[PDB]
């Protein structure tokens, strides 16, 4: 459309992706978070997950907030406001 | 003759005239066939190659689907089916089968010589591979080794892998019954560590310096059978065959059997790939499937 | 390291105030550089400081303390690139390197859009080939979770892409029986079986795994970079197969 | 029960009385009995002696390299001085086949117990934690002579229980085949015991693929601290040829001056050397032992390498050795060199005394090629001071004549490459004392093309069918085998020529149209045994039904061979193929 | 050349002549003609199939003289390279191996194989032991006794 702007490589996004997922903004598609009782918690540690075994960057994720919610939440004066509407 | 023979070929290359080479001495030339009538002028390109695979693997039409079934043909009790199968198996290729079986005999000295150095043995190929080893082992190995060791004949057990109930703990129980090794202390079975593997690890060290002789042989049939092809049993036999006192003769039938083993397993298991094909019917193996 | 450098440089012009000032401005630079990376955390910053402090100290000098902007320009490299991990990448065999190359292709390429580029024979009997990909794809399946496949596909494609061996001579009998093309030996089977325990080829995760089954599907667990590192090192090229679709 | 119905059952073998035969060894009288049983005994004893002699160096070297790696690991595992005191020594065995055992130095004022974990006993975190605690307690208790639970409190409570500090060493046996989230949880749990100022630990990953391959598979949270203090080792059985060259040279020396190798064998071994890096020496020794086994099985001249048996130089051996083609070349070269023919009549078979005298004269020779290779290796190690170099490759280059061209790769011995160039030319009697795989047996019994060789027979079925013509009448199938192909080959041909999907009824009839009717009915007539089969065959469609019988049993057999993945469950009316020829 | 040409036509006597330039029997020529008239509908160039057929007939029937004289191989290949007017020969090699692949499983081919005992140029009773995994297999680096007996005469008269 046009002080400059810098994009950050895959290595740089690698570290911060886990910071995102550990702050309760994303999840896994067929996720089940915390089992209530002892037997379920026990079977949790016996049988592992597809997300566990498949690599880092191709497991199916999920979203917490939606575009228009974020659009009405954020301060609209940001330079990224024009990019908060599908 | 490297320097001269090439000169001989070069000089003799230019000599012979192409015209006068008479390939056959007493031949009569081919005439013209009389009649035109007998010469009646009545799927994919590649058959054995990856392009053959590509050509045969493509799309077909649904209305070109001949939805025909075997019930469009006689269906009769299996008793006479087996009767005729066995009749053919006993009268259709009996003489050639016997002759080739006799031809395949003179390699017993080679088999025994290889077994002497402690090499586990292989048997792959087509057809039943049971009516070969059962007569090889009993009728060659035990008496010859018993006489050469100098006593009683070396005893042996048989392992029918094709059994869907073929487990390994009973096999290890029989190993303990026959070889009678020593048990394990309480300071080595580490937090429910499997007994058989640790016992065998102790046994290999116990036999590491015993007299280099033979005490027993165990045979296997259809190593890739349903309940026998499991990783536990395979690991047991692969850690087993480091014993000099015993060795295994192995039969195999599946095409992709060779991928079932690991490089470490091959290193410790040391088959020698002998090929023996017979085109046999395997009538008695038609009892489980 | 402070006392180390103070006498490695051998400069008798210093004071605790200036030591603290130089450390303070270096930390100002660290935070101004990597705040976007982490933000308001301390643990990672401390770890990174412990890792990258010595390199910066190895560069500070008299002129660099009198004028720290040039000192920062001389140590800007770690700020611009953390590079905090560790020419070559492998000491393996050749088929291990070259077969893992094929699998990445056999799960990111359509089974039907490959016959055009993966064929070299001269046709003999009547038959037509396909038109390939008439329509370009705009998703670049690099971004997609890979597909499944049977092993005979891998056999065929590896046979096609295998480097040249079995040198011939064009003699009266040289190529008459040589059959200069690798076949299904045992070593490939064994080195492939090794890969599963190396957990680079991934199969349907299963306790009581069975490598032998008609119904088993296979896959791989490697990003694009793992496969790329092999290409130039072994002087093989497959980037052109992927660089044209999107 | 019938014999083979059960599983893992046992049967005892019986014995005859005895044979009172000293010939109870596999070796056989070659030359149609023109050998001597005493010579057979000599071959047996000499083979065993030389086999044990070479096995002496086999054991010496396998223990030597193991001790070398033990010394190196101990050197790089101890006294590595940290300064932060809050990090543990991590080690990387880049590509080690992870099954060797390592030692543990005492260093009094410290109790040390190793830790070993396998994928089987690492399903979750607590289980392997209990394994490690049980190991440590049961190891450190008896060494000095109440019970404490299994937890991480015990390690930090070691001082106030036994009085001695402790240092741990950890060995993840198969680092690659374990669950990585469990691994991360375990390492996070173990980094919680660095706040007592009285303990040290160290971790070792016995890697098999690479560091960059998996250092990003696991979360970087664990990897950040692992960049602090590490170590890297190039690990393999064939490290720098430092011992493969030694094995080759020892094998040259043990049978030096008696045998040599061609370019084909040497290149074959060079190629198969690099096909499995971790295990490389075991297989070459295995196949060398096989080669010597075959050689001493087939060469009647094995008894003529020990000088003692020279007295038994027999006329039959003279006859067979006279047919040597290089000896023929020598005879003809002398014929052309000298018009007179006095020496050839003096020495040739016409008087065998001169022939045997010549035999011994050219037997005592050194075969200078082997010694040239030996002192060429000596030259390399003394002037070039190189260990990263195969000797088998140099053997191959010398055999080719490109030895100068291959040492040109280094180009430091150029001032002496001309003098060190051994002009490679054939020797006399080269055919009976040498080894190479022109026979085509090593690839047939070591590295077979499995399904290629299978399908060759499946398709030809004449490389194994007895091609006989006279004894037809006695055999029931005398008139049938000549005219009918067996079921399997024809089924395989139709199966391959068919498309990807193959139906059952139309496919069966297409196969069935390749059968004769009256001839197969005559084959059935020949056997009056089965009255049921007589009554079955008395009807015309009996031919169709027996064709169906053979079709069914054959396809059933094919199914368990891995050829077909029986498709369309609940219908069983069409199939698909998976195995291709070539 | 004779294979670049597309959609050529043939008759009985044309290929009978091409097969009769070797002086081969008439049964083989008739079998080739039957093969042609049965499977000449999906063709691109009949020269390839007929050339391959006749070459693999020559190799199977003439194994004895080829064995006793390894010179024949080159002469025959040169003759069949000049008769079809070509200087390159790898195409001829293909014309041989492809037809071998195609014609590999027919009963009359089986009869010819058992008759003229080539089986890849080596005898059945030797190849079985060659491939079965034995060391008694007779690789004839040495030479037969009659060879030496008849060679002795050459130097018997060396005085002249």
């Amino acid at each position: 459309r046009i002080n400059t702007i810098k994009l950050w490589l895959k290595k740089d996004v690698k570290n911060v992706w886990e910071n995102l997922v550990q702050l309760d903004f994303f999840t896994e598609k067929s996720a089940v978070g915390l089992r209530d009782n002892a037997t379920a918690a026990f079977y949790a540690s016996n049988y592992q997950f597809q997300g566990t075994m498949i690599p880092f960057d191709l497991r199916s994720y999920q979203m917490q907030i939606i575009l228009q919610e974020l659009r009405r939440i954020i301060p609209k004066s940001n330079m990224y406001y024009s990019w908060t509407q599908l | 003759l490297k320097q001269i023979i090439m000169n001989n070929l070069k000089e003799y290359k230019d000599s012979t005239s192409p015209g006068k080479l008479t390939l056959s001495r007493n031949f009569t030339p081919t005439p013209v066939p009389k009649n035109k009538k007998l010469y009646q002028t009545s799927a994919s390109s590649f058959l054995d190659t990856f392009e053959g695979y590509f050509d045969q693997r493509k799309i077909v039409r649904t209305n070109a689907k001949s939805r025909h079934t075997m019930s469009m043909a006689p269906d009769v009790t299996r008793e006479e089916f087996s009767l005729v199968s066995n009749f053919f198996n006993e009268n259709f290729q009996k003489r050639p089968r016997q002759k080739l079986f006799e031809i395949q005999k003179k390699m017993f000295p080679q088999y025994w010589f290889e077994l002497t150095q402690g090499f586990s043995l292989l048997f792959y190929g087509v057809g039943s591979k049971r009516n070969f080893l059962e007569e090889f082992a009993i009728d060659y190995l035990s008496p010859k080794i018993a006489y050469s060791q100098l006593v009683n004949s070396i005893p042996c057990l048989i392992l029918n892998g094709y059994n869907p109930s073929c487990n390994y703990r009973d096999v290890f129980k029989e190993i303990t019954d026959l070889l009678v090794p020593a048990e394990l202390t309480r300071s080595e079975t580490k937090y429910w560590g499997n007994h058989v593997i640790l016992q065998i690890q102790k046994m290999i060290d116990f036999y590491k310096n015993q007299p280099l002789d033979i005490k027993l042989i165990l045979v296997v049939h259809n190593l890739d059978g349903p309940s026998i092809r499991k990783n536990t049993f395979q690991t047991m036999l692969s850690f087993l065959s480091v014993i000099r006192q015993i060795a295994i003769v192995a039969s195999t039938d599946h095409i992709y059997a060779p991928l079932l083993w690991d490089n470490m397993k091959a290193q410790n298991y040391n088959f020698v790939f002998h090929d023996i094909s017979n085109f046999e019917p395997s009538t008695v193996e038609s009892t489980f499937q | 390291c402070l006392r180390k450098r103070i006498i490695e440089e051998q400069i008798t012009d210093c004071t605790d105030d200036q030591f603290q000032n130089v450390a303070a401005n270096f930390i100002h630079l660290i935070v101004q550089a990597f705040h976007s990376y982490t933000g308001n955390d301390i643990f990672a910053l401390n770890d990174l400081i412990d890792f990258k402090w010595p390199k910066y100290v190895s560069r500070i000098t008299k002129e660099n303390i009198f004028e720290p902007l040039a000192l920062y320009k001389s140590a800007i490299k770690l700020f611009l690139s953390t590079d905090d991990n560790l020419s070559q990448t492998y000491d393996l065999s050749i088929i291990s390197k070259y077969l893992l190359i094929a699998s990445y292709i056999c799960s990111y390429l359509e089974p039907r859009y490959d016959a055009s580029i993966f064929s070299r024979k001269t046709r003999i009997i009547q038959g037509r080939a396909a038109y390939g990909r008439r329509k370009k794809k705009e998703v670049n399946p690099r971004y997609l979770q890979p597909s499944l496949f049977a092993i005979e596909r891998l056999l065929a494609i590896f046979q096609a892409i295998f480097p040249i061996q079995g040198k011939a001579e064009s003699g009266s009998l040289s190529a008459l029986r040589e059959e200069s093309l690798m076949k299904a030996n045992i070593e490939v089977f064994q080195n492939l079986s090794e890969l599963h325990t190396l957990k680079l080829i991934a199969t349907t995760m299963n306790k009581n795994i069975d490598y032998l089954s008609p119904k088993v599907r296979w896959k791989v667990n490697v990003p694009w970079e793992i496969i790329k590192e092999i290409s130039e090192s072994v002087h093989f090229n497959i980037s052109d197969y992927f660089s044209d679709i999107h | 029960f019938a014999d083979a119905q059960r599983s893992h059952y046992t049967v005892y073998p019986s014995l005859p009385q005895s044979n009172k035969n000293d010939k109870h060894i596999p070796f056989v009288k070659l030359l149609s009995g023109k050998e001597s049983e005493v010579n057979v005994e000599k071959r047996w004893e000499l083979y065993h002696q030389l086999h044990s002699h070479f096995h002496d160096q086999v054991d010496h070297i396998i223990d030597n390299i193991e001790a070398d790696l033990k010394a190196e690991i101990s050197d790089l595992l101890y006294s590595e001085t940290t300064q932060k005191r809050r990090c543990f020594n991590t080690i990387f065995l880049l590509g080690s086949d992870s099954t060797t055992k390592i030692e543990l130095k005492d260093e009094s004022s410290r109790y040390n117990v190793l830790i070993e974990l396998t994928p089987k006993e690492s399903p979750n975190v607590r289980m392997m934690l209990r394994r490690s605690m049980y190991k440590l307690y049961s190891a450190a208790d008896a060494e000095e002579h109440n019970d404490v639970s299994y937890d991480l409190s015990l390690v930090e409570n070691f001082k106030r229980l036994f009085g001695k500090d402790l240092a741990m060493v950890f060995n993840f046996k198969d680092v690659d085949s374990i669950n990585f989230n469990t691994l991360d949880n375990f390492i996070i749990l173990l980094k919680s015991a660095f706040k007592y100022d009285h303990v040290k630990i160290s971790l070792i990953f016995n890697i098999n693929t690479n560091l960059s391959n998996i250092e990003k598979n696991l979360r970087q949270s664990t990897i950040r601290l692992l960049k602090r203090n590490y170590h890297k080792l190039d690990v393999s059985s064939n490290k720098g040829f430092k011992y493969g060259n030694q094995i080759f040279q020892s094998f040259l020396d043990t049978v030096d001056g008696k045998l040599n190798l061609s370019d084909r064998f040497v290149e074959f071994i060079l190629s198969k050397m690099a096909n499995n890096t971790n295990h490389n020496l075991q297989l070459l020794t295995k196949m060398l032992d096989y080669s010597l086994m075959s050689y001493f099985f087939q060469n009647a001249f094995s008894v003529f390498i020990d000088p003692v048996n020279v007295d038994f130089l027999n006329d039959d051996y003279l006859k067979i050795l006279s047919r040597c083609p290089t000896f023929m070349f020598f005879v003809e070269g002398l014929i052309k060199q000298h018009a007179p023919a006095d020496e050839i009549l003096s020495l040739l078979t016409n008087k065998n005394r001169g022939l045997e005298e010549f035999f011994v004269e050219f037997l005592v020779r050194e075969n200078p090629i082997n010694g040239h290779a030996k002192f060429v290796a000596r030259f390399l190690e003394e002037e070039l001071n190189i260990t990263n170099f195969n000797l088998i490759e140099l053997y191959h280059n010398l055999l080719i004549g490109k030895l100068d061209s291959y040492l040109d790769r280094w180009s430091a011995c150029k001032e002496y490459k001309d003098r060190l160039h051994f002009e490679p030319i054939d020797t006399i009697f080269q055919e009976l004392f040498t080894l190479d795989n022109r026979s085509g047996l090593l690839t047939q019994s070591i590295f077979p093309s499995y399904k290629s060789n299978i399908e060759d027979n499946l398709l030809s079925w004449e490389q194994v069918l007895p091609s006989l013509d006279k004894e037809n009448y006695d055999t029931l199938s005398g008139d049938l085998d000549k005219i009918m192909a067996p079921v399997l080959g024809q089924l395989f041909k139709l199966y391959r020529e068919a498309n990807m999907t193959i139906n059952i009824y139309d496919f069966y009839i297409a196969f069935r149209e390749t059968l004769p009717k009256e001839e197969i009915l005559n084959f059935i007539r020949k056997d009056p045994s089965n009255t049921k089969l007589l009554e079955l065959a008395e009807t015309p469609d009996a031919f169709d039904k027996v064709a169906l019988i053979l079709f069914m049993q054959a396809i059933f057999a094919f199914e368990n061979m891995g050829l077909i993945k029986f498709q369309s469950t609940k219908s069983y009316d069409l199939v698909e193929k998976c195995v291709w020829r070539g | 050349s004779l294979l670049v040409k597309k959609y050529c036509k043939m008759t009985t006597e044309e290929i009978i002549r091409l097969c009769n330039d070797f002086e081969l029997p008439r049964e083989v020529a008739y079998k080739i003609v039957d093969e042609y008239n049965i499977n000449a509908s999906r063709l691109v160039c009949p020269w390839q199939l007929v050339c391959g057929l006749v070459l693999n007939c020559t190799f199977i029937v003439f194994n004895e003289r080829r064995r006793k004289d390894p010179r024949i191989d080159h002469f025959i290949v040169s003759k069949m390279c000049s008769l079809m007017l070509t200087s390159k020969v790898d195409d001829v090699i293909e014309c041989v191996k492809l037809v071998k692949e195609l014609i590999i499983g027919e009963k009359w081919f089986r009869d010819l194989q058992i008759r003229y005992d080539d089986f890849d140029g080596i005898r059945y009773d030797e190849i079985i032991f060659r491939k079965l995994g034995s060391m008694l297999q007779t690789t004839n680096i040495l030479v037969t006794d009659d060879q030496y007996n008849i060679w002795k005469k050459r130097i018997e008269m060396d005085l002249a």
